[PDB]
C-alpha cells in the first residue's frame, strides 16, 4: 500500500535463514563400549571356543 | 480513549478524591439529590459515596442560640470519655 | 571489587534509548536546537553570551614536570608543553567554538583529521546537530549516525564511535555519556519568553498610540450611511491632516478620541527577562535589566560568587573530557612523547581583576616565589631558574647583584 | 494489479490517501486489492458480489491466518475493475476480487466512488465512503 | 492531611517463554531455519559393487513473525491532574501486555504442535507421569530437558508422596517451598521447569485471538496439562525493526490535548523437531 | 487497577487499538472501637500492683482484640477462593490445594 | 489484605488517662477507628471442613 | 590518592550534587582488568533503594531501571557498593532525607 514488506519481501530484501542447520533425529550408539571389539585380519573367520 | 471523566478513568482523578471527601464534609444526612446538584452527584458519583453526615463536623459540635458558658465549639467526639 | 559495572545504567528503554525524555533526540529535535540559535534576538544573543563567558577568556596548556619531557622532535628540541602549543595553534577558537556547542546541544562532537603525510592536521569539530549517538545498555556510545542536506536531498551515513570524539557539559548524571540541550530543557521559558515578546509588539500598536473616533449624527436623531461617512472622512483624513489643522463644525459632530490604553510592558519585559536569564543560569543583569538593593555590598558578592563557581563547574568538565577525548589520543598517535603525561588544560577566569591581584601581590608578595608571582598576574616565569625559584622580587635580585 | 515502465512491472499502491487502515485476521489468502468482509470475529475473507458484504480493501498479499491490513470508510484508493467505468459511477465488490459498477449488479448501493476512470480489467482511482453488512 | 497516593495492582500472569525456548533475535520479520534429514542405516552390499547414493536431504521451518501490539491514549487533562504517572503505569500494562502475548505464542506452539502424547487417564498422574512423558520423547530418540507445567498440574505432582515426603524425595523442599524448591527444576532428567498461568493458552476467547486445537489444564478428561521437551527444538523468533526487542512509543497528538502510549513487538513461535516434545494429558 | 492483559496479532500499518488502564475502587469505612475503665483514687493508692498501667495494658489488649477480630472476619468472609476438603486429606494436601 | 487504621489526631490507639477531680476517679479509655478490606480478594482461598 | 583520584573535584561535585538533591549519593568501585583500581564509579541513585535491617543498617542495595518495554530489576550486596548521606532524620538514620521531597509542597506552591 505505503511501502510495506509483504510486496518487497524478494524485492527490496532477502529473507534470513538462520545460519545454523539444525540436526534430524539421532540414533544411540553404544556398541563398540558395550562389547569387545576385534579388529579382524579378514573378512571371514572362526574364534575356537 | 479515555477523557478525565470516562468512568474507568474516575478513580485516578485526584478532583475526584477531593471532592467526595469534601461532600461527605458538607452533607446532613444520606439525601442526595436535596444536599447536592445532579451535575455533583453525576460527576463524583456521589451515590458510591458514604454520605449520611457521619462526617460532617458540625453534626458533633454544639452551636446553641444562647450560651453563657462558652460550651459553643466543644466537639463531643473529643471529650475524656469518646 | 569488579573490572565491569554492575549497576545498572537507566537507558535503552527500547527507541533509540527512550523517547518520553530529553535523553532521545531525532534529527528534529537537533534541527530546533539550530532553529532558535539561528533565529538571533534576545534568546540567542542571551545564550551566545553563555558561551562567551565560560570559554570567551581563552585557555592556557600546563604539563608537570614539562621540563623533563625535553626531547628531540625533530633535531629541534621541545617540551611536551611546546609540542602540544604547536599542534594546537588556534585552541582558544577552539575551545570557544566547542564549549559553546557543547552548552547549546547535547555535546560538541568531532573528528581527527590528518596531513596527507599522516602527520596530525587538527581536531575538526562537525556540525552538532547532524549527528546523534548511538550507545550500548551501559550507556556508552557505540556509533555515530548521521544525516545531511544535499540537493534537497538528505545524504545520510553512520559511523563508529573509535575515530569520532565527543565532549558533554549538561550531564544528567556521572554515567550518561550523550547529556542534555539546554535550549530543549528549558523549551517553554523560551517560546513563552518568545510568546510574551509578540503578544507585547502588537498590543503596541493597538493600544499604544491614540486614535481618533469621529462620531456624526445627533443622538437619538437622524440616521447616518456609510455613504454620508464617506464624505466625512474625506474631512478629518489623517493622511492629509497637519499637526495644527482646526475644524469648524455643526453642534453633531464629536471629535472623540480613543487614548493610549497604559499598560506596563517595561514590567512584563522584565519578568520575561528575570525567567529566562534565571532558567538558562546567566545573572539578570545579562539581559539589561537589572533589581533594587542588588546592585552592591554582600547581596552582589554572592551573585558573582555562584556565576564564577557555575563557570569553573562548566570549565573543569570541559577540559578535562578534552584532555581526555582529543589531546591524549593525539599525542599517543602522533608524538614523541609519552601520553600518560600528566597534561592539563586551564581556561581562563572571565570576571578576574587584575588590581585585585596586584593588591594582593603587594600585600603578600614576600610570601610568593617570583614564579608564583608570575602565574597569578598572567606573565612569562623568569629565564633563570633561582630568579623564578627565589622569593624577593627580580627587580630587587637586580639591585642586590649591581650592589656587589 | 500492475502498472508497466518500459519493460517492467511494478505493483500499484493500493492507498492513495486517508488514515482509516485497520487490522484483522485473514480467514483465507487474500492478494492486494481485494475488497473483503467480516467472516468471523475480527476476521475477514474476500467479498461476494451483490452486496451486504465489504469492510475494505486489503492492503499487502496475505497467506490464511495472517494479519491483514486493511483500508475503509474515508480512503482513497487505486482498485481494478471488472469492467469499464467513468467518473462518479459507484461500485461495489464483484465476487471476482474485483469492483464493478452498482448499475451492472443486483445491488442499489454501492461501497466506492469512481474519481478517474478505468477500462474492464485495469485500475481505476476511487474513494471508499460506506461499509456493507448483514441486514438481512 | 493529602490523601493515598496509591493503586493496587491486577492479576499479574506468569513470563517464562524467553527461558523456557531457543530465543531468536530475527534480522527480518520472515525467514527460515534449516533442517537436515534424520539419520539413516549404511546398507549392506556385495563386493565389488556401487555404493549408492543416499545424501543428506534438506527443508526448512518457516517463521512468520506477527504484529503484537497493545495501546493506550489519555487526554492531558487526565495526566496532569492523576494520583499517580499514568504514562508510567501505561507503559507497565503495555510491557506486560506484550510479554504475556509472547508466552501466549509460546505455549500454543509447544502445547499444539508436540508430536507425543502421555494419556495418563486419571490414574498417576504425579512423577509417573512425567517419567512416562520422558519415555515418549526418548521413544522418538530425541531427549528433552525442559517442562512446561499448568496451576492445576502443579497441585497435583506437590501432592505426590514421592516428592511431598522427604524420605521419598531425599529432601523436604517440596515441602517447605513448593514451586520454588530446586528438585522441581531438576526431575526426570529435566534441568528446568516452566510454571505457566492458565489464562495464557490460547482458548480463541481473547478478542483478535483464533483459538489453538487442545484444551490446556489439568482438571477434566482430555486436558493437557503439561509439556515435557527439548528446549534447543522450540524456537521463539522475535523480531523488532527499531531495536532487538519490544518498542514503546510516546504518542502525542499534534491537535488535542492527547496523550499516549503503543508496545510493539514481532513473534512467532515453531518447533525445530515436533518429536522432541510430549504432552501429559488428564 | 485492572488485570493484565494480551496484546492483540496486527497487520503492519494498521492503528493499533486502545485497551489502557481501568481502575476501580475498594471502599473504605473505618468503625470506632471503644475500650474503657475506671478507678478510684483510694484504690490506685491501696493497690499492691499498679492499676493504671494493668488497666492501661487491659484497653490496649482490648483494642488489638478488636483489631484483630475486624482483620479475621473480613479475611474470612471475603476470600474469593476456597479449597473444600470434604471431611478428608485435611494436612499439608489441603494447604497445597489452597495455594 | 489491607487492615485501614484512624485516628483523628496523631497516628495509632489513642489511650487516655485521665482524673475526675469531682469524683476522685481515673478514668482509662482507649480508641481506635479500624476496617479491614481485600485490594484482590482472590488472592486468597480459605480451607473448609 | 591524588593519582588514585585525578578528578576528584568533578566526582565531589557530583556526589555532593546527588546527596543533596536524593536522600543518598551511591556507587560502585571499578578496578582496571589487572586488578588495579580504576575509579569510585557514581550510580544513577533515581534507580536504587536500600533495604535495612532492624537496626537501620543497609543490607543490600535494591536497583530497578528502564529497558527493552520497561523496568528490569535486580539485587546487590551492601558489601561492595558505597553510599553517602548529607540530609538525615537523626544521627542514627543510615537512610536519610531528600530535601526534594522534604519541601514538596513549596515547589509545587512556587510551580502553582
Ligand atoms: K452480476
Ligand atoms: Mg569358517
Ligand atoms: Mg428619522
Ligand atoms: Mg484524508
Ligand atoms: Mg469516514
Ligand atoms: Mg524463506
Ligand atoms: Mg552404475
Ligand atoms: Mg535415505
Ligand atoms: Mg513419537
Ligand atoms: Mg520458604
Ligand atoms: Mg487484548
Ligand atoms: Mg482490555
Amino acid at each position: 500500500f505505503a511501502a510495506s514488506d509483504p510486496e518487497y519481501v524478494d524485492t527490496l530484501f532477502r529473507e534470513q535463514l538462520l545460519e545454523v542447520v539444525m540436526e534430524g533425529r539421532e540414533l544411540r550408539k553404544v556398541a563398540r563400549e558395550a562389547s569387545n571389539v576385534i579388529n579382524a585380519n579378514t573378512r571371514v573367520g572362526d574364534v575356537p571356543i | 480513549m479515555q477523557l478525565r471523566r470516562s468512568p474507568g478513568m474516575r478513580p485516578m482523578d485526584r478532583d475526584w478524591h477531593q471532592e467526595r471527601a469534601r461532600a461527605r464534609e458538607q452533607a446532613y444526612s444520606s439525601d442526595l439529590t436535596s444536599q447536592f446538584s445532579e451535575s455533583e452527584i453525576v460527576k463524583y458519583e456521589l451515590d458510591t459515596a458514604q454520605i449520611d453526615g457521619s462526617d460532617n463536623p458540625r453534626t458533633y459540635i454544639w452551636n446553641r442560640t444562647i450560651d453563657l458558658f462558652g460550651m459553643n465549639g466543644t466537639d463531643v467526639r473529643e471529650l475524656r470519655n469518646r | 571489587a569488579s573490572s565491569t559495572p554492575q549497576t545498572n545504567v537507566d537507558s535503552m528503554g527500547g527507541g533509540h534509548s527512550y523517547q518520553f525524555n530529553g535523553q532521545d533526540l531525532t534529527f528534529e529535535d537537533l534541527r530546533d536546537i539550530k532553529d532558535v540559535r539561528d533565529s538571533g534576538g534576545q534568546v540567542a544573543q542571551l545564550m551566545d553570551y553563555k558561551a562567551l563567558l565560560n570559554f570567551g577568556e581563552g585557555c592556557e596548556i600546563h604539563v608537570e614536570g614539562d621540563d623533563e619531557t625535553k626531547q628531540l622532535v625533530d633535531g629541534e628540541p621541545m617540551t611536551l608543553s611546546e609540542w602540544l602549543e604547536d599542534a594546537f595553534p588556534h585552541l582558544d577558537l577552539l575551545v570557544l567554538d566547542l564549549g559553546g556547542d557543547a552548552l547549546w546541544y547535547p555535546y560538541a562532537v568531532g573528528e581527527i583529521q590528518e596531513t596527507i603525510t599522516g602527520e596530525f592536521k587538527e581536531a575538526l569539530p562537525a556540525e552538532p546537530w547532524t549527528l546523534m549517538p548511538e550507545s550500548d545498555a551501559q550507556g556508552k556510545v557505540q556509533a555515530w549516525h548521521q544525516r545531511t542536506k544535499t540537493h534537497g536531498g538528505y545524504q545520510t551515513q553512520t559511523l563508529p564511535a573509535d575515530d569520532l570524539w565527543h565532549i558533554v557539559i549538561n550531564k544528567a548524571s556521572a554515567r550518561d555519556e550523550v547529556g542534555i540541550s539546554e535550549v530543549l530543557r528549558n523549551k517553554d521559558e523560551i517560546q513563552a519568553f518568545k510568546q510574551n515578546e509578540a503578544a507585547i509588539n502588537q498590543a503596541i500598536e493597538l493600544h499604544g498610540f491614540p486614535q481618533r473616533h469621529v462620531k456624526v449624527g445627533k443622538e437619538d436623531g437622524a440616521p447616518v450611511r456609510d455613504n454620508d461617512l464617506r464624505r466625512v472622512r474625506t474631512i478629518f483624513d489623517p493622511r492629509t491632516t497637519d499637526a495644527n489643522t482646526a475644524y469648524f463644525t455643526g453642534q453633531d459632530v464629536d471629535v472623540e478620541t480613543l487614548e493610549a490604553h497604559n499598560f506596563d510592558y517595561s514590567a512584563i519585559h522584565e519578568m520575561d527577562m528575570r525567567n529566562l536569564t534565571t532558567a538558562l543560569g546567566l545573572p539578570l543583569e545579562a539581559g539589561n535589566v537589572g533589581a533594587d538593593g542588588l546592585g552592591s555590598g554582600k547581596p552582589a558578592e554572592l551573585r558573582f560568587a555562584l556565576l564564577k563557581l557555575a563557570i569553573k563547574a562548566n570549565q573543569r568538565s570541559f577540559s578535562v573530557q578534552f584532555v581526555e577525548r582529543v589531546m591524549r589520543p593525539v599525542v599517543r598517535d602522533y608524538s614523541p612523547f609519552d601520553h600518560e603525561a600528566d597534561i592539563r588544560l586551564e581556561i581562563n577566569d572571565p570576571l578576574e581583576d587584575i588590581g585585585e591581584v596586584a593588591d594582593l601581590i603587594q600585600q603578600v608578595g614576600d610570601y610568593m616565589t617570583n614564579e608564583q608571582v608570575a602565574e597569578k598576574l598572567d606573565l612569562p616565569a623568569p629565564e633563570d631558574d633561582e630568579v623564578a625559584d627565589s622569593y624577593r622580587s627580580p627587580a630587587d635580585m637586580e639591585k642586590d647583584e649591581a650592589g656587589v | 494489479a500492475t502498472e508497466t515502465q518500459g519493460e517492467h512491472t511494478f505493483p500499484v499502491e493500493v492507498l492513495i490517501s486517508g488514515e482509516e487502515l485497520r487490522g484483522y485476521t485473514a480467514g483465507e489468502a487474500l492478494s492486494a486489492g481485494e475488497p473483503v468482509y467480516l467472516s468471523g470475529d475480527y476476521e475477514v475473507s474476500a467479498s461476494s458480489a451483490d452486496g451486504g458484504e465489504f469492510l475494505g480493501v486489503n492492503l499487502y498479499d496475505v497467506a490464511s491466518g495472517e494479519p491483514v491490513a486493511l483500508a475503509g470508510d474515508d480512503c482513497e484508493v487505486r482498485v481494478e475493475v471488472s469492467e469499464q467505468v467513468t467518473a462518479n459511477d459507484e461500485i461495489l465488490p464483484d465476487g471476482l476480487g474485483t469492483f464493478e459498477t452498482v448499475a451492472t449488479s443486483a445491488a442499489s448501493a454501492g461501497v466506492a466512488i469512481v474519481q478517474e476512470g478505468a477500462a474492464s480489467g485495469e485500475v481505476c482511482e476511487a474513494y471508499i465512503f460506506a461499509v456493507q453488512g448483514t441486514t438481512a | 492531611e493529602q490523601l493515598l497516593e496509591v493503586v493496587m495492582e491486577g492479576r499479574e500472569l506468569r513470563k517464562v517463554a524467553r527461558e523456557a525456548s531457543n530465543v531468536i533475535n530475527a534480522n527480518t520479520r520472515v525467514g527460515d531455519v534449516p533442517i537436515a534429514s534424520d539419520e539413516e542405516f549404511a546398507r549392506p552390499t556385495g563386493q565389488g559393487a556401487e555404493i549408492r547414493d543416499d545424501g543428506e536431504t534438506y527443508t526448512t521451518v518457516a517463521w512468520n513473525a506477527t504484529k503484537l501490539t497493545e495501546g493506550s491514549r489519555v487526554t492531558d487533562e487526565m495526566r496532569d491532574q492523576a494520583m499517580v504517572d499514568l504514562i508510567e503505569r501505561n507503559i507497565q500494562r503495555v510491557g506486560a501486555s506484550l510479554e504475556n502475548g509472547i508466552n501466549r505464542v509460546f505455549l500454543t506452539e509447544l502445547v499444539d504442535n508436540a508430536q507425543n502424547n502421555h494419556d495418563t487417564a486419571g490414574s498417576n498422574q504425579g512423577y509417573q507421569a512425567l517419567n512416562s512423558a520422558v519415555g515418549e520423547v526418548d521413544k522418538d530418540d530425541f531427549r528433552p530437558d525442559t517442562y512446561v507445567t499448568h496451576p492445576d498440574y502443579r497441585t497435583q505432582l506437590f501432592n505426590d508422596t514421592n516428592l511431598a515426603y522427604a524420605n521419598r524425595a531425599g529432601t523436604n523442599e517440596v515441602l517447605r517451598n513448593r514451586e520454588d524448591a530446586p528438585i522441581v527444576g531438576d526431575i526426570a532428567g529435566l534441568d528446568m521447569h516452566a510454571a505457566m498461568s492458565s489464562a495464557t493458552y490460547d482458548d480463541g476467547t481473547d478478542i483478535g485471538w483464533s483459538g489453538g486445537s487442545e484444551t490446556w489444564g489439568f482438571s477434566s478428561d482430555g486436558d493437557k496439562g503439561a509439556v515435557v521437551y527439548d528446549r534447543d527444538n522450540i524456537h521463539t523468533i522475535l523480531y523488532a525493526p527499531n531495536g532487538q526487542d519490544v518498542e514503546i512509543k510516546d504518542y502525542e497528538d499534534p491537535i488535542r490535548d492527547i496523550t499516549g502510549v503503543n508496545g510493539r513487538l514481532h513473534v512467532d513461535c515453531q518447533y525445530s523437531q515436533g518429536r522432541s516434545s510430549a504432552t501429559v494429558q488428564y
